[PDB]
């Protein structure tokens, strides 16, 4: 018993020492202090595993090896640094009696303990462990007790009393009930103050080794991970994620008295300490991009020159290249006050020749934008495109996932009568609308449109009607903000400068 | 109580003393392992029987309870032969005794050591067992522990320290585990009576034993044949296993650079490629560059260059199979394909789900269609994406992906798709009856130059070692004959996507010399093997 | 097996705060500014007056503890590696004993004061620590055959103290630490204070103390060892009055106390 | 870049050393670089062409304090980097011949000035074997005299041949008893072997 | 010109070379004592006045060529038994950091004795195989242990025989050179 | 480093040898054993004069320039004489001039004066080993 | 280090980054244009032979040396705690010549304090698998993949010892 003391004592010191921890704890407590007078930030901090090392190796080695019994003593002294900062008087009474202290969380130099879901082992068992993978499963939030609060009738006094199970502690204890307790020990009759009780929210997922990394076409293998508090609901199926925490099992394991002979294993779990995410998009400016980005404005032709940037591997073509950094870069969307729209995001359509770099400069869109999908116009359907029924539930099209994004679909002319139709709601009115068998339901669509096509008679021929060559009904093209005609007219000078391009690339 | 102390103390003296000739083999096993962290030792039958049969026969009798024994044993000498902590050993066998046919088992080979072999079939995750496990007293808050090991328990109920009916919880935050694996072990095919499906076995292994083997191999197995719970009075039979069995040299690469510097190696190898095969000089000539390919490139601005080959057939069914058996990956098919993905993909159905054809299972190799007029409707649209982009993209029935289509492509057939193949050929036939007759002398000696491993590791060290690059001369060549087709043509089509398909060509070329540079004799070449028409 | 084979004056002050405290020991030699003495006699004094404070408010030595500590940052640092807080820490306290020597309630203030700072500054030690400074002081142990002989009236004594004092409310766990814990063996009237409080138990003249209690024992050799050293400082204070710039700040000094 | 040749020259020379180190026996230095040590000596005639120029447009008065002494300075160092290049490959490639000049005292790998080099120090060899302290065989065996009498049998039908100490006939797979101190250049040349 | 294997070490057949010169006792069955030996790397003194079963002193190798024949027969040295042996033992695991006080040449000469004069012997030779064993496995623990403290400097070793220094010397010299060097290019 | 050559012992020793081989011829044309362990005497013998020998020559190979520095260096406290031998000495001199034409035909004919130099200390490296 | 020596002529082409304190004429073919000068605050990759010299020679010497990558923070974190575990092959193939030479360049104290750890816990693993000796091959081979090829020298060496002292003793 006695070396908890001690060991909050040593973090203590290290907290005093690393003086850059101490202003987070203020920082998060003053911000908080100012709007609960007038969106909170969470009781978290994250530490540099490196700083602990360089301070105590013994205290290092035992976070990273003994979790169980070197975290919650560390915790706890983080906690008694944040009460003993000044705070704000005459709390309330759910306040009072939170049962909230701080936690941590890590980051830096794992060593040995970077693992992935096929390679952890039971040697690893009771670690800190850091894995990566693909989020498959997540499970629906779920309230949990762990204080409740009662106020005895008679003598005015208040009581309470604490739960546990066994994920909600590093360390191990008698299982509780779940029961709330309805007499007083001295016989009176009690009652239960909700709102002063304490709840706390949990979640659990699963997570898989990457595809790129399976062998021989064998079966994938995967973990479960528990989250809790500030850490649920950040991540949905099909994130690559790595996540940080304690490797533990659970349960009797068949020795409680069972028919398996035992030969069934024990049931293991991570406890989710800390949750990054992986790249595999945005990125975030630093001071010097602000500099940077405004001096450049003031040049007096920056249209040109971001224009001739886009896709420099490509000769020619320099209006349709303009034509795109204006997509990229959009109108305003407007919503007037008795709630009428008008569309803000532009359209863009070219036609032409074989060969002529249609798809070559389609693809680049796909390799610049923040969010873009890509298709191909007869490997996609209607409902496909834009929203099925399943189970009753409504599942998305690739136009209803790229919502604030641009939408590339290549070999246009392909696409069948039956699926073109689907489209004429997104591109105007940005929303789709399902009314099926047991379904209603509208969604949101908000994305710019960037397509390519074949002319009718396999290449354009000026001795016919525009309307004879594109073989689109009027009300869709009337949908593009611009339409572009292209071919490829053989000339000796052209043709020169062209090969000579290409072969310099 | 004494006979488990004279047995660990006699199985301690067999490692302690067992010599052959001079090296005292399972001192020098058990101190070399140690060193690598490995903690078991491999005994041999043979070995034990020549020291003392006695031994052998109290092992033979009772394996259950006896090889306990001895893994506790060889943890005693472990520590003397290296300390002035470490677990339990775990001990492995081998054995020369008679092979049992899996069909055999029976009531009569309960709880007796059991040789026998088959093929692994399956293969389950691993999963964790105890054997060192601390206990904690609910009533008076009393702790102990308990140490377990893994042959044929339950929590006790003696509460110490009255304290109760079944007080005991066990605390994880200080207690051992081992890993612990299943697995499918089914007959031999040659074994099986006729008319009859095979019959199967389920077995264990643990430690040092686990993630040792993969589906589909050939294994023989060691160890104790017993029954498991899980009619009257009825048990279910499985295994326990005690024992299991189932880039380039310096030297290569000088070989394969002597080749690199002879001066007629292209005709070397066409000589080489379905030597049967009469005439068809260019053919051959396209299939070394099919399967040797370009350079691939990534520019700045992120646009990507494709590297690969595809070319077109129109006797001719003998060559897809040598290009399958020279290639390092290879993928064959007929037009309709394996299943309803057909060629490339589809979407199938109860919930939707999706499969690709032999597009994407060939990604990374080589793939050929034997009638590429038998194509189905969706892949005939399906295969422009396939070759020109080296993807598929689905968006059907809420599926939103897209698939992997990196390959080179070899058809044939007896059009506007004609366009996406870089070489175009009709094959040719002559009528020469002594080459029939030596192919039918042949025929009935089996009913009564380059070889192809050679040149398959020559084709892989190349497309390992070099990347090759266009000189200027070249680059002078190639466009003033490009602007001259085209002035040519206009005076009397030629296309970028045709230039950009004579530069693979060329580098494929120069690849052969190992040459970084291309030259103006790939080049001409390259020009000379164009004229598909 | 294989095998390989003024600078004294801050040598002088890391030696006396290895220990991390000091009986403030030995004669400061070398030079500090008159600024210098002035502030750190100040903040000294100002840690001092108000641990005199609390303790004329009656308040705990927790909360003592809890007013004090964030002081010692700011006035006179503690469990630190720097010189310059070592020497502060020594030469203030030798300062304010020329201050405070002049006269009895002076020296029973300075005394009190100083001996309770000790006590919070021990507080705030590991037991590593405070075992190696009370070692550092050259401070008799019963053997075990006494301790079993007497383990009776020993752990009636002492098993009330284990419960509330070291919160071992668990007799399971009373009797385990009974059974590891050290008894020290002197006269009666040399503890006296635990003797009212029947804390201690008394054979023959002999009081029996285990080994986690006993700081009162450090703390009054501490304030004894001040008190006579304050007399002797009284004894040569005629030549102090050599300097005349130092009585004006001396006089300052003593004046928050009268 | 100048450098860029040598760097891929030196890869050969660590690639024979380690070929020639892994199997003693198969020792057969590779061919050698005649192309690329051809294409460095150009490239230190076009830094020669460079300096010589330069040194024309010193004494043309152009900026030379600053600007010919940096140039000719930086080319200097382009120069000198490629003769470490060259001197390395040489010298491995001398090494390996003079340890077979040991032994052995066919030719088409080695360029000519090796071919005579070759020959050189066989000469050189043959003289210090000769002359004074000849007693004591220098190309002889290197590993301590074990036993004076050995078994060897007989591997390769080189019928009779004649030897300092007398004539043996090696009938296929017979076996003599004889003294190690007479058979061991046969055992070396390969007739013989010990069982 | 000279090996590669042999540029900075002696190989085991020059450390048997190396032992073979030593002296050692030996009873002949044949009396010499009035051609005469003649030898010049030797004394020639004791070969040429032997008498048949009175005890004498040779070098090994002529030692070794004797008992090849009937000639001869070798008396074993004083520390091969089973009692001295015992007693090293003893002495190794009572100080664990010396190495006890064994001949400079004991692995090899016990290996050559035991092949070339296996029926001289007092002992039963199946247990100083074990007792040869014994010691060599606690020497290599005490090894282990010394190889955390290659230093810039030097080190200091005691009582480890011939064959156990060749051993461990490329593996000593070369990590020892290269902490020499990270450091002295510091100090440059 | 390459020690002093033993002038007096090597002298006597292979005049030695030279005694002994005529005395074992004539004992021979004249029991078995003593020539038996005179000859394999004689071998043990020259086998350490012949490993000594092929060290000492392998170590001139290295230090050529190095030793041909210090000889040429008119103020060096020893003279090249002194330590090694007379077939050393010859040796040392005709297989720098082999290994000098060697290069200086096929590598240096084609450098400016400036790096023609062989042994050449002031350049960015150190052309001298040691 | 010796001139002839091979893996040393090999070390001294690897590429540092630098930046330039003169504009220049005509050296732009070391930014691969001959038809340039070099203009001061430019950045370019030098090989170490040449970046060695141009960071001495004068007064403000021409080039300065930048940080490489090979030396960064992350990388020391990385060797301090866990030195056995690091795959110093794949962050340089001679990590330990270019250590060295650095340190003698500009004289570091805590980069050699650091390297001696490195090199004396490696050296340990090192030996346990040369003196295992069969009567293995993945246990051994995946530690193998992870060592400099300064680091192979001494295995081999070290390994060879072992085995003819073995083949000597039970032959
Ligand atoms: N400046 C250019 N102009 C035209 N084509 C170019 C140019 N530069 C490269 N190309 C090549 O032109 C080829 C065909 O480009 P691509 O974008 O697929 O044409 P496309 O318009 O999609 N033709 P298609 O697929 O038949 O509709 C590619 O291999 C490009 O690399
Ligand atoms: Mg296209
Ligand atoms: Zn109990």
């Amino acid at each position: 018993d006695a070396v908890f003391g001690d060991r909050v004592r040593r973090f203590q010191e290290f907290l005093d020492t690393f003086t850059s921890y101490r202003d987070s704890v203020r920082s998060i407590q003053v911000y908080n202090s100012n709007n609960a007078a007038n969106n909170i930030l969470p009781h978290r901090i994250i530490i540099s595993l490196d700083d602990l090392r360089e301070f105590d190796r013994s205290f290092w080695s035992g976070i990273l090896v003994e979790p169980a019994y070197f975290i919650p003593p560390a915790e706890k002294a983080l906690t008694d640094l944040a009460d003993s900062m000044d705070d704000v008087p005459h709390p309330n009474a759910s306040a009072v009696s939170s049962r909230h202290p701080w936690k941590l969380s890590f980051k830096g130099s794992f060593g040995a303990h970077a693992l992935s879901p096929r390679t952890l082992t039971a040697q690893h068992l009771n670690k800190l462990v850091s894995v990566e993978g693909i989020v498959t499963k997540t499970s629906l939030v779920r309230p949990k007790l762990i204080r409740s609060v009662h106020y005895a009738a008679k003598t005015g006094r208040f009581h309470y009393r604490d739960y546990t199970d066994a994920t909600t502690t590093l360390t191990t204890r008698i299982p509780t009930p779940a029961i709330y307790p309805t007499e007083d020990t001295e016989g009176n009759k009690l009652t239960t103050e909700y709102g002063y009780s304490t709840f706390i929210d949990h979640q659990r997922i699963t997570v898989q080794e990457m595809p790129e990394m399976a062998p021989a076409g064998q079966l994938p293998r995967s973990i479960d991970v528990i989250l809790d508090d500030d850490l649920v609901d950040k991540t949905k199926p099909g994130d690559r994620v790595n996540v940080v925490g304690v490797f533990k099992s659970l349960g009797a394991g068949g020795m409680n008295q069972s028919n398996s002979n035992t030969l069934i294993g024990f049931k293991t779990l991570i406890l989710g300490n800390t949750v990054y995410p992986l790249h595999a998009a945005r990125q975030m400016l630093t001071d010097f991009d602000i500099r940077n980005i405004n001096k450049l404005s003031k040049k007096k032709d920056i249209f040109d020159i971001l224009s001739q940037s886009l896709a420099p591997s490509i000769y020619g073509h320099d209006h349709i290249k303009k034509a795109i950094l204006l997509m990229l870069m959009g109108g305003v969307e407007k919503n007037l006050e008795n709630g009428s729209h008008l569309r803000g995001d532009i359209n863009i359509l070219m036609v032409g020749d074989p060969s002529t770099a249609k798809s070559q400069l389609l693809r680049f869109v796909l390799n610049t934008a923040s969010l873009a999908i890509a298709t191909t116009g007869r490997g996609s359907s209607g409902v496909g495109l834009t929203a099925a029924v399943t189970t009753r539930r409504l599942e998305a099209g690739a136009m209803v996932l790229a919502d604030r994004g641009v939408v590339c679909i290549d070999e246009f002319d392909k696409m069948t009568d039956v699926d073109r139709v689907a489209i004429h709601e997104v591109m105007e009115q940005q929303t789709v609308t399902i009314a099926k068998a047991g379904i209603h339901t509208t969604l949101n669509a908000r994305c710019s449109v960037i397509a390519a096509a074949n002319p009718v008679f396999g290449q354009y021929d000026v001795n016919r009607d525009p309307h004879q060559n594109i073989a689109l009904p009027d009300s869709l093209l009337s949908r593009f903000d611009l339409l572009f005609v292209v071919t490829d007219d053989i000339n000796e000078i052209r043709d020169r400068s062209i090969s000579e391009h290409v072969l310099r690339t | 109580d004494d006979d488990n102390t004279e047995i660990i103390k006699s199985f301690k003296n067999f490692i302690l003393e067992f010599r052959l000739d001079s090296q005292f083999i399972y001192r020098d096993q058990l101190r070399n392992n140690i060193l690598v962290k490995n903690y078991s030792l491999t005994v041999n039958m043979e070995h034990l029987i020549g020291y003392n049969e006695d031994i052998y026969k109290k092992l033979s009798d009772e394996p259950s309870d006896i090889i306990p024994l001895f893994e506790t044993a060889i943890t005693q000498v472990a520590k003397r032969i290296s300390i002035l902590s470490l677990p339990t050993f775990q001990l492995i066998l081998n054995s020369n005794a008679n092979q049992i046919p899996l069909r055999d088992l029976d009531s009569e080979h309960v709880s007796k050591i059991v040789r026998l072999s088959g093929i692994i079939i399956s293969t389950s995750v691993l999963s964790s067992r105890a054997t060192y496990l601390s206990i904690m007293c609910r009533n008076c808050r009393h702790t102990t522990s308990i140490t377990i090991n893994n042959f044929n328990v339950s929590l006790p109920r003696s509460c110490l320290s009255n304290c109760g009916p079944d007080p005991y919880i066990i605390i994880h935050e200080s207690s051992k585990f081992i890993d612990q694996q299943f697995l499918k072990l089914q007959e031999i095919p040659e074994l099986v009576p006729v008319g009859e499906m095979p019959r199967n076995l389920t077995m264990t292994c643990d430690r040092y034993l686990t993630n040792k083997v993969i589906p589909g191999t050939r294994v023989t197995i060691v160890g104790i044949y017993s029954i498991y719970n899980s009619g009257v009075a009825i048990r279910t039979p499985y295994i326990k296993i005690l024992g299991i069995q189932s880039m380039f040299t310096e030297e290569e690469e000088e070989e394969f650079l002597q080749l690199s510097r002879n001066p007629k190696l292209y005709e070397i190898l066409t000589n080489s490629i379905a030597p049967s095969i009469f005439g068809n000089e260019d053919i051959k000539k396209a299939i070394v560059c099919l399967l040797m390919g370009g350079s691939k490139k990534i520019l700045p601005d992120g646009m990507r260059l494709r590297g690969d080959i595809n070319v077109l057939l129109l006797a001719k069914s003998q060559l897809l199979k040598f290009v399958e058996k020279v290639s390092p990956i290879a993928v064959y098919t007929s037009g309709k394909g394996s299943s309803a993905a057909g060629l490339t993909a589809s979407v199938q159905r109860r919930e939707f789900y999706l499969e690709g054809g032999a597009m994407v299972l060939a990604d990374g190799g080589v793939v050929c269609i034997d009638e590429f007029d038998k194509m189905r409707d969706e892949d005939r649209v399906a295969i422009h994406e396939a070759m020109e982009q080296q993807t598929i993209s689905i968006a059907k029935a809420g599926i939103t992906t897209v698939l992997n289509s990196r390959t080179s492509v070899l058809a044939a057939a007896n059009t506007t798709i004609l366009s996406r193949f870089d070489m175009i050929f009709i094959v040719k036939d002559d009528h020469n009856e002594e080459r029939d007759i030596s192919i039918a002398n042949h025929v009935i000696n089996i009913h009564t130059e380059i070889s192809i491993e050679k040149m398959k590791r020559y084709i892989t060290y190349c497309r390992l070692k070099c990347a090759p690059r266009l000189s200027p001369q070249a680059a002078e060549k190639l466009s003033s004959n490009f602007v001259t087709i085209r002035k040519q043509l206009l005076i009397n089509p030629i296309t970028i996507r045709q230039l950009e398909a004579i530069i693979r060509i060329t580098e494929s070329l120069a690849k052969l010399e190992l040459s970084p540079i291309a030259q103006e004799r790939h080049v001409d070449e390259a020009i000379r093997l164009f004229q598909a028409s | 097996m294989f095998r390989q084979s003024s600078e004294e004056e801050k040598k002088l002050y890391a030696r006396l705060y290895e220990s991390k405290l000091s009986f403030y020991d030995l004669p400061p030699q070398g030079e500090i500014t008159l600024e210098q003495f002035e502030i750190w006699a100040i903040d000294r004094l100002k840690i001092l007056l108000e641990i005199e404070s609390c303790l004329s408010r009656n308040k705990s030595i927790k909360e003592i503890e809890t007013i004090i500590k964030p002081q010692f940052q700011k006035l006179l640092p503690f469990n630190t590696e720097s010189l310059e807080d070592r020497k502060k820490d020594y030469y203030s306290h030798f300062i304010l004993r020329l201050c405070f020597c002049r006269s009895k309630e002076l020296r029973e203030k300075f005394v009190r004061a100083e001996t309770f700072l000790f006590k919070i500054r021990f507080n705030m030690l590991t037991s590593t620590d405070q075992t190696k400074f009370v070692q550092s002081l050259d401070l008799q142990f019963i053997s075990n055959e006494e301790k079993a002989e007497l383990s009776h009236q020993l752990y009636q004594t002492v098993s009330a103290s284990l419960q509330f004092q070291l919160n071992l409310n668990e007799e399971h766990q009373r009797k385990q630490y009974f059974q590891q814990e050290k008894f020290i063996k002197l006269p009666f009237e040399n503890v006296i204070e635990l003797v009212g409080n029947r804390l201690v138990f008394l054979k023959d003249g002999y009081a029996y103390l285990p080994q986690f209690q006993q700081l009162n024992l450090l703390s009054n050799e501490f304030a004894s060892k001040l008190n006579q050293e304050l007399i002797k400082t009284y004894q040569y204070l005629p030549r102090l009055n050599e300097d005349d710039r130092l009585l004006p700040i001396l006089n300052h000094l003593s004046s928050g106390y009268t | 870049m100048y450098g860029d040749l040598g760097n891929k020259l030196v890869l050969e020379a660590k690639r024979t050393k380690q070929l020639y180190a892994r199997s003693n026996q198969d020792v057969n230095l590779p061919m050698y670089h005649e192309d690329i040590i051809r294409n460095i000596l150009k490239e230190v005639s076009n830094l020669r062409k460079n300096t010589e120029y330069l040194k024309e447009q010193q004494q043309l008065g152009m900026l030379d304090d600053k600007v010919a002494k940096c140039q000719y300075f930086v080319t200097l160092l382009c120069m000198e980097r490629n003769k470490r290049c060259l001197l390395a490959y040489q010298r491995l490639r001398t090494d390996i011949l003079d340890s077979m000049a040991w032994n052995n005292n066919d030719t088409n790998n080695l360029s000519h000035q090796e071919q005579e080099y070759l020959k050189e120090y066989c000469d050189l060899i043959t003289d210090l074997k000769s002359g004074d302290l000849v007693d004591i065989d220098l190309s002889g065996s290197l590993v301590p005299p074990s036993d004076v009498f050995i078994d060897v049998r007989v591997l390769k039908d080189a019928g009779e041949i004649q030897t300092e100490y007398g004539v043996f006939n090696l009938i296929k797979d017979s076996q003599f008893f004889v003294r190690q101190s007479d058979v061991e250049r046969l055992i070396q040349q390969g007739y013989l072997q010990k069982i | 010109s000279l090996p590669a294997h042999l540029q900075q070490t002696f190989s085991p057949e020059e450390i048997q070379f190396i032992v073979e010169n030593e002296p050692i006792k030996i009873f002949p069955r044949i009396t010499t004592r009035q051609t005469r030996w003649q030898l010049i790397t030797t004394d020639d003194k004791a070969l040429n006045n032997m008498v048949a079963m009175r005890s004498t002193e040779v070098v090994l190798w002529i030692a070794l060529l004797l008992k090849q024949q009937s000639k001869c027969s070798i008396v074993a040295p004083q520390w091969l038994t089973t009692k001295e042996l015992d007693r090293k033992i003893q002495y190794e695991k009572t100080h664990p950091d010396r190495f006890s006080e064994l001949p400079w040449n004991w692995l090899v000469l016990a290996r050559i004795l035991f092949n070339k004069a296996k029926d001289d012997f007092h002992d039963p030779i199946h247990e100083l195989r074990g007792k040869i064993q014994d010691l060599r496995e606690i020497r290599q623990i005490k090894v282990l242990k010394g190889l955390k403290y290659l230093n810039e400097s030097h080190l200091q070793l005691d009582n480890l025989s011939l064959l156990e220094i060749n051993e461990l010397r490329p593996f000593i010299t070369e990590i020892m050179d290269k902490l020499r060097e990270i450091h002295t290019a510091s100090l440059t | 480093e390459l020690l002093p050559y033993p002038h007096q012992l090597m002298k006597r020793l292979l005049n030695r040898i030279s005694m002994q081989s005529q005395l074992i011829e004539n004992i021979s044309m004249g029991s078995k054993l003593p020539l038996l362990c005179m000859e394999t005497e004689l071998e043990r013998l020259k086998f350490v004069i012949r490993s000594y020998i092929r060290c000492r020559l392998s170590k001139i190979d290295k230090f050529s320039l190095y030793l041909r520095q210090l000889n040429e260096d008119e103020n060096s406290l020893i003279s090249l004489t002194d330590l090694l031998s007379k077939d050393e000495i010859k040796y040392h001199d005709t297989h720098s001039l082999i290994w000098l034409k060697l290069v200086n035909d096929s590598i240096l004919k084609y450098m400016p004066e400036e790096l023609q130099a062989i042994n050449d200390t002031e350049g960015s490296v150190n052309m001298i080993d040691e | 280090m010796g001139y002839y020596d091979i893996d040393d002529v090999l070390a001294d082409g690897t590429e540092f980054p630098c930046k330039f304190q003169y504009d220049i004429p005509g050296l732009g073919y070391l930014e691969n244009n001959p038809g340039r000068p070099i203009t001061k605050n430019t950045k370019l990759s030098l090989p170490l032979w040449l970046a060695r010299i141009l960071a001495i020679v004068g007064p403000v010497p021409f080039v300065e040396l930048l940080p490489p990558d090979m030396f960064s923070t992350k990388v020391m974190n990385a060797i301090k705690t866990d030195p056995v575990a690091l795959d110093l092959h794949s962050i340089n193939s001679h990590f330990f010549s270019l250590a060295i030479k650095w340190i003698m360049l500009f004289s570091e104290k805590e980069l050699a304090n650091v390297v001696s750890e490195l090199l004396l816990q490696r050296a340990q693993e090192l030996n346990h698998h040369a003196s295992s000796l069969s009567i293995t091959n993945i246990a051994t081979s995946t530690f193998l993949l992870k060592l400099e090829e300064m680091e192979k020298e001494i295995y081999k060496k070290s390994h060879e010892s072992y085995k003819d002292t073995k083949r000597w003793m039970f032959k």
